[PDB]
């Protein structure tokens, strides 16, 4: 019972900051902090 | 065996509880797994995994014990309604050359219900099944969600038969509280070769017992008091453990209705940040 | 498996909307 | 055809979340 | 057009700070007005009877214009805003608010996740199901180890001497009447007390 | 039973999104 | 630069509240009651014990000119007769008064469907003769499927002098 | 920016207003999930056509495993009971002890938070059960 | 004892005059609280159903705890409130208390008394007395007039046509539900606006 | 009392609070009656025979009666439904139309009282012992 | 009569609506009361009047019509257990005296439900009722609360036979459009007397009829065409009314607490008034 | 016994009303 | 004149904080539950269906060491065991494990009660033998009241060695 | 249907004085006025 | 049914009790 | 019929405790 949605864990996580990224990445554009 | 069920509880072997007949004779204790997609499509065959455990490095006794092959065996709950899949589609032999033995019905009909005849042994461990799903639209009796689906798989020897008296695979008990003096373990000519026992319990009534061939065996006198329980050996290796699950079907015009209202959010939450702050220049002008 | 070779479309197929929008205001 | 854009659906969706990041404002 | 009224203006009384987490709060709360309705919702076609109930669940999966819909949001939903919830409180003693003047916005909030808690129970058992029904044939015992009246009490959960169709009536009147009002209440002075703020930075 | 890891993962998020993985930005905005 | 013309944002929550239509015509569609058919739910007189009501339950538990009525289609209490020439007849009222709702019976005497509650007055076709009764009432067609008794709808021209159906 | 005029203790510095019309862009986004969701993973009845019998799991509400846990986990006693219900009385008076650091949160003292991530990681070790592999992944 | 303290202080002030009775309105809202609770009291042992009702009716009177005497109040008070209600509107109208200040806090009002007359309308026929049932099985047909705004509308009352199973939890689950909230939200804004008084003089 | 702020016009003279704890001397004995009634007069048995009978009896609280009356009392129409849906409506309508009132008694006038002590001699004339061909035994 | 009823009809006399068989024949229209006390005691004899209207100034035909005495019955729903009052009981004559007359069950056991074979006339207009009130504690499969009362009189000619056939007190119409150009009357030897009819319809078939003594009668020929209609008179004064009501049962341990409750309040209310503004000397102090 | 008393309890209630009539300062 | 001495009130509130726990003692005693007759309610083996259960249902329907439970005092699903010595035996155990509430089943083999979830194992008595669960659980005394088989409480002496009234 | 409530009608009506005097009653006992 | 005059007759006691009963100590509080 | 041969009773009896209680502080 553990693999199924043991993937689904990190899974989840990961793309927290799949967009968190991008989120800031459309900051290089228009004008937020530096680098 | 399978078929076992059917001969005593035929309208279905699964108990009101959760449990199937299996162990209310042949009882083991292995695992088990029963793993198939999360979603499966209407009117498709698709595939259903029974993954059956232990190293193959296990060889149990046998009917007269010489230490030999081992078998598995099951039975399956699918959803109402899903049937095993067609010859014809079965997608190529991609497929079909993983599961080639006989699946039967419990009860006469239901085909979401199947045994399995054929118990391939150190061969068949995962015993695929291939299944198709059916279609809620050409019979309106078929409706979509999560369904259950249910498995009890079994292997080594029963340890009760269906006639209504102890196996092999397991162990030989007794009664008497006192220390047995002796034995009386023996052989016999053609198919046969018994392995008797004599307890003493002096204690008045000296009783005794009748163990047969097969279990091994441990110490003997000057002792064996307690109060004339267990045997001398348990050979037992039996396998039956049992997973529960549940799939989906669903209606394609379902999930892209669902998916063209995330574009409208998609986008929504977007022009929603477009505008505020990403036009605030406003206040940020004075 | 492949997944990604999914979110790494429609994901930036929205995204590929978006930083597009200002070029047409801002520009 | 839509046996792995299931989730990817949801996925790449959690977007909503990615226009909370452009969050900023001095004022 | 405008008509002065009895009064109006604006009603915000205070800027906010800088952070981000913070949120979840809010967050919270949304998947209730998702349970309020969903939930409700189905207070126009739930069968909170022995004989029924069950019977009556297939009625509203079977057919009724998208109610495993409704439905399966309201379980999802639920058992989501538990975790937004959860969370919520992570926001918090990872940062504060239980200390001198909302040294309550945070104790209300408590009770408000005993409430949020409870409001599975009663519904989770709700469908007559297997788990549904025994998992709530067993939280019912709970109470009865207990001195005095304490024992006499856990009666005020299952109606009946053991689990009596009663058991049912008095959860269902329960989430459906009772904690949906509590809820509302503490909801209330968690949100009427916070007219406060936080940050510790620069 | 997939929920668990829908959550067991997505809420230890948080600390890593706060506990020992962000909220130093107060310890470190400011370490003298 | 500068705002002034400030039309836009007409989208800016012109789709938002459009967000919203979107998640609701399903909910809202959901309050609403279904259909699986037409005419023919707990159409076998299924006289509310879930039962597919057989013909034999009119007959000899009944006899000559022997007034009961069962469980009409849709859920009506629609009137069903017996015949005095041995088997039944193929028919019966939409008993639901014309005037305001009041399930009016049969008179044991004179014939004359005399409401209860207003006295109204009708035949052996429904039809209205003293107020305040304005209109007859539907009947149907008797069978037997599965043994059933069946009943349906209505549209056609009949023995004597009939009527013209007044709803649709 | 931090205000001048009314000069306070714990007030309102900046930013203000123009949230609430992201509070939406929140909500809303806080909502298609629970939605999507669904749909891919929905909801459904069971094999209680007319339920019964001691079934062979029962998994209680898919949270409240900690406090199951331990109502089962401890060989009898109120203290099973008690000890639960020390989940929420127990916490309740933390404001009340944690409140030692008169300004810098408990972060600062440590003594807070290492026994937080701590009782959150007994916490989830209790969320446990089922019959899978302890030294197989 | 004070602590994060608030108005903590001074609430004490608002002075008014010598009018005797005209306490209607309050009064009113009083019996209101008598029938959320005697009401409420019995989401715990009425068993809304097809049938499950009259016989389980018997239930609360004769063989329960004082049922016959909650009932019973429920029952005046209901009839009662309606009265007290109305007096209500008298010493308005006789007033000119809407006059100009607020006359939405009357407007408001009004509502507040359809949802209270609608009160009765479906407990009314909850018990599902030969009259209790009847008199809300055409009062259901009064809508089935007017271009589908009511013709394919009046089933949102009953369930589709008829009257059974549907009409009744849809009726029970408003009743106990729906109302239960509006009332609630309302009568909150007629208090709320209600800081604009009811006349004055020398 | 009176002398130079609230210059809006709200009187508030000189009797304060001090009335609640007799408005408990109302509630209180605003409540003893549905006891003493309740208890001096019980409630009500059911019937539970017939799905399809009529209850010589019909009818709803004192309260639908007017509305009753008419929903009946007129032949058909709409009008049926709305002129009784012109009570709440057409009510509501009524701080709009009979809008004035000053000083000296404006506690009365009566342009507006006739109709009312009138729309209320008309009102208890709906509420009506059935059979009644409108008045007169 | 009240009897003809159970003839019939004898599992009860109440009809599922709310009326008495007693229309489905001898239909009549005059009033009818049955009024009995608010609240009346366990283990009680009471009252129970059963008042029946019409100026003892009527006077009806009669079986073969001489216009002679008139008669009253009826019949009536108690509350279930409710009985009629022991002999014994029946506190003095001062009841005894009113009601003097037999009143039997309806189907065998209903004491609660009863007939009035004895139809006194332009005599017992009241006819009394005693009645016990049961006990709910020697019985506790006995109830309190407010329970219905129905009542369905009746008095005047039958209508209606139970053999299947008219009656006297009633109209006597026909058959035939058409001007009828005579008569029939006249008189029978011994016990009958009847008064025939000859219509005309000379419109085709000659069609006439048989109106029989009874009915008085109006006018003659040179017209009577119409349709072939009416008759000539009504005699019928039959008077069925019917008048619902009910009564409460009180467990005075239930009154009392309530009273013990009012002084609480009578008390309270006043404590409450006492303090207060009666003892406000105090900011009328400065 | 309390046949009449029955309601002459509530009668002789009304007092609550009464104790509402007792309501005289001067400010 | 003067105040001062403001001590008497707390009869002014006294009461009225009287007035209250009259009429609700009456309430909190209403959420309070019923109770049952000593002879019938759901005593006589009721297995759900409103059935005053007949000895007749365990002998025949059953045989020699048949084991299924049925519906217990006060509701616990309570087992009834029959005989082969002809007729049937004389209690039934409290089949609610005393360690949970798992409703522990009897073993078709070598009869150690063990409860399903968490194997517990008991005797012919209840008695736990192997955790989780502590302690044995409560027998009755079956009988026929109207041929049912009625059943009851426990605090006597048994046949071998039984043990001690562990509720009270 | 009249005689039984109608009593009670101005039954009540009446009471309304009952008290209101003594209300006034109790007052030429401990200071009111008639202005 | 008793209800009715338990209502009919008190409410008709506000009028008297205001209406063309009492109202005016206004109306007479001051007619000039 | 008595009934007032009650109000004047139960009433004037909690009367009789009224303006006797202020005989006992005021007095
Ligand atoms: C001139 C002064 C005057 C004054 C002061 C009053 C004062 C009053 N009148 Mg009145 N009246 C007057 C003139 C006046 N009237 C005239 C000239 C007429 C002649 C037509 C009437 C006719 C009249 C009637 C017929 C009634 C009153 C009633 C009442 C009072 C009770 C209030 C109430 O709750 O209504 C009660 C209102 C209702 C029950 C209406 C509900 C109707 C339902 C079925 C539908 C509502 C539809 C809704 C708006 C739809 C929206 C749906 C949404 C989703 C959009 C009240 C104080 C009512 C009363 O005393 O009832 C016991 C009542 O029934 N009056
Ligand atoms: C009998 C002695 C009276 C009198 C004279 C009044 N009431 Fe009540 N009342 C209740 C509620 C919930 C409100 C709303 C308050 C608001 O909107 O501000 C009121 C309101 C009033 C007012 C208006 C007050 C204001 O400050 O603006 C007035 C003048 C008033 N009441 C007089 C509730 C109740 C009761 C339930 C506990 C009872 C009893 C009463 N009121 C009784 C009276
Ligand atoms: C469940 C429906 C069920 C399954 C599956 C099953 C399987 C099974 C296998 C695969 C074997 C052979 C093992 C080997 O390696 O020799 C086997 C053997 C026996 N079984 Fe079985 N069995 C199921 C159910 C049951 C039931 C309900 C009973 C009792 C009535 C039972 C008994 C036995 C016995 C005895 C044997 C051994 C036969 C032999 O090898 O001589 N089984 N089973
Ligand atoms: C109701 C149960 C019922 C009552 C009561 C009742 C009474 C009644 C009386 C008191 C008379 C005599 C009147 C007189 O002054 O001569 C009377 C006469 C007749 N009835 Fe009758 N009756 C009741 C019921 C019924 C029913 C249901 C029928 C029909 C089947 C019926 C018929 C008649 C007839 C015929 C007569 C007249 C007898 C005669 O005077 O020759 N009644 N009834
Ligand atoms: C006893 C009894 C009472 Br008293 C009653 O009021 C009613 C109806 C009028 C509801 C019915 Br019917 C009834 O049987
Ligand atoms: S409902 Fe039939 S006459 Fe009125
Ligand atoms: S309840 Fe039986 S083992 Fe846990």
């Amino acid at each position: 019972m553990t693999e199924e949605m043991l993937y689904a864990a990190l899974l989840s996580f990961g793309l927290i900051f799949v967009g968190w990224g991008l989120g800031v990445l459309l900051l290089k554009i228009q004008g937020a902090e530096k680098e | 065996y399978p078929f076992w069920a059917q001969q005593t509880y035929p309208p279905t072997p699964r108990e009101p509880t959760g449990r199937i007949v299996c162990a209310n004779c042949h009882l083991a204790a292995k695992p088990a797994e029963v793993e198939v997609p999360q979603s499966v499509l209407p009117d498709t065959v698709f595939k259903a995994v029974v993954k059956i455990p232990y190293d193959t490095k296990l060889q149990q006794v046998a009917a007269d014990g010489s230490k030999v092959g081992l078998n598995v065996g099951a039975v399956l709950m699918l959803p109402e309604g899903f049937k095993i899949a067609p010859e014809e589609r079965i997608p190529e032999e991609l497929k079909k050359e993983v599961g080639d033995v006989y699946f039967q019905p419990y009860k006469e009909g239901q085909d979401n219900v199947l045994l399995v005849g054929p118990l391939p042994g150190e061969q068949y461990q995962e015993i695929v099944f291939p299944v198709l799903s059916p279609n809620p639209t050409t019979d309106k009796n078929i409706h979509f969600g999560k369904y259950a689906i249910h498995l009890g798989a079994n292997r080594g020897r029963g340890q009760i038969y269906p006639t209504g008296e102890k196996s092999n695979n397991n162990v030989f008990t007794a009664s008497a509280t006192g220390t047995i003096t002796k034995i009386a373990k023996e052989e016999d000519e053609y198919g046969n070769v018994k392995y008797q026992v004599s307890i003493q319990t002096d204690s008045g009534k000296t009783v005794v017992d009748t163990i047969p061939a097969g279990p091994e065996l441990i110490v003997s006198e000057g002792q064996a008091v307690k109060a004339g329980e267990a045997l001398t050996n348990n050979p037992n290796v039996g396998g039956f453990g049992q997973d529960d699950t549940e799939i989906v079907l669903q209606d394609p015009n379902r999930v892209k209705w669902m998916i063209a209202f995330i574009c409208l959010v998609m986008l929504a939450q977007l022009m929603l940040i477009l505008k505020k702050k990403q036009v605030e220049k406003v206040q940020a002008a004075e | 498996i492949d997944v990604l070779g999914w979110v790494a479309l429609l994901v930036v197929f929205t995204w590929s909307i978006a930083m597009v929008v200002w070029g047409r205001n801002g520009l | 055809l839509v046996l792995g854009l299931v989730f990817a659906t949801l996925g790449g969706l959690f977007y909503a979340a990615y226009q909370q990041y452009k969050r900023p404002n001095e004022l | 057009e405008i008509q002065a009224l009895a009064d109006d203006v604006t009603s915000k009384y205070v800027p906010p700070h800088v952070n981000i987490f913070y949120c979840l709060g809010g967050i919270t709360l949304t998947c209730f007005l998702i349970q309020f309705a969903t939930g409700f919702a189905m207070t126009f076609y739930y069968k909170p009877t022995v004989t029924e109930a069950y019977a009556s669940v297939q009625y509203i999966m079977n057919e009724v214009s998208f109610g495993w819909l409704i439905r399966s949001i309201h379980r999802w939903s639920a058992s989501m805003m538990v975790l937004m919830m959860i969370l919520h409180v992570f926001r918090v003693y990872l940062t504060g608010g239980f200390k001198k003047p909302r040294e309550l916005t945070w104790i209300s909030g408590v009770i408000l996740a005993v409430i949020t808690v409870s409001f599975g129970v009663t519904g989770y058992s709700l469908p007559w199901d297997q788990v549904g029904y025994w998992a709530v044939k067993i939280v019912s015992g709970v109470p009865e180890a207990i001195p005095v009246v304490g024992v006499l009490i856990s009666d005020l959960l299952r109606g009946g001497s053991s689990v009596g169709q009663a058991t049912l009536t008095r959860y269902y009147s329960a989430h459906t009447f009772v904690l949906p009002w509590l809820i509302a209440v503490f909801m209330l002075l968690h949100f009427l007390m916070i007219r406060k703020q936080g940050i510790s930075g620069p | 039973m997939i929920l668990g890891a829908v959550f067991y993962i997505v809420f230890i998020a948080l600390f890593f999104g706060i506990a020992v993985g962000i909220i130093f930005a107060i310890k470190s905005i400011k370490l003298i | 630069d500068m705002g002034r013309r400030q039309f836009m944002n007409l989208l800016a929550f012109g789709t938002v509240t459009g967000v919203a239509l979107g998640a609701l015509y399903p909910l809202v569609k959901y309050f609403i009651p279904p259909s699986g058919g037409a005419v023919g739910g707990g159409t076998t007189a299924k006289d509310k014990l879930g039962n597919n009501v057989k013909v034999s339950k009119f007959l000899e538990s009944h006899n000559a000119g022997d007034r009961v009525l069962v469980q009409g289609l849709k859920g009506d209490p629609t009137y069903i007769v017996v015949e005095s020439k041995e088997a039944i007849r193929d028919y019966g009222i939409n008993a639901v008064c014309t005037h305001l709702g009041c399930v009016v019976p049969w008179n044991a005497a004179e014939n004359k469907f005399k409401c209860p509650c207003h006295g109204s007055q009708y035949d052996e076709t429904g039809r209205v003769i003293r107020g305040p009764a304005p209109l007859s009432l539907a009947l149907c067609h008797a069978t037997v499927q599965d043994d059933n008794i069946v009943l349906t709808p209505w549209t056609e021209t009949d023995f004597r002098t009939g009527e013209k159906p007044w709803w649709v | 920016l931090a205000k001048g005029m009314g000069h306070n203790y714990y007030g309102e510095p900046a930013w203000p207003n123009d949230l609430l019309y992201v509070f939406p862009v929140v909500i809303m986004g806080t909502f298609a999930c629970i939605v999507a969701l669904s749909v891919l993973d929905p909801a459904m009845v069971g094999e209680p056509a007319n339920p019964f019998a001691t079934p062979l799991e029962i998994l209680p509400e898919w949270y409240l495993y900690p406090v199951f846990q331990i109502l089962r986990s401890l060989p009898n006693k109120l203290l099973g009971v008690l000890l639960m219900a020390s989940v929420p009385l127990g916490l309740i008076l933390v404001p009340f002890i944690e409140n030692v650091n008169k300004f810098q949160n408990p972060f600062r003292r440590p003594v807070a938070t290492t026994i937080f991530l701590f009782g959150t990681l007994v916490t989830i070790w209790l969320g446990i059960g089922a019959a899978l592999p302890l030294d197989k992944t």
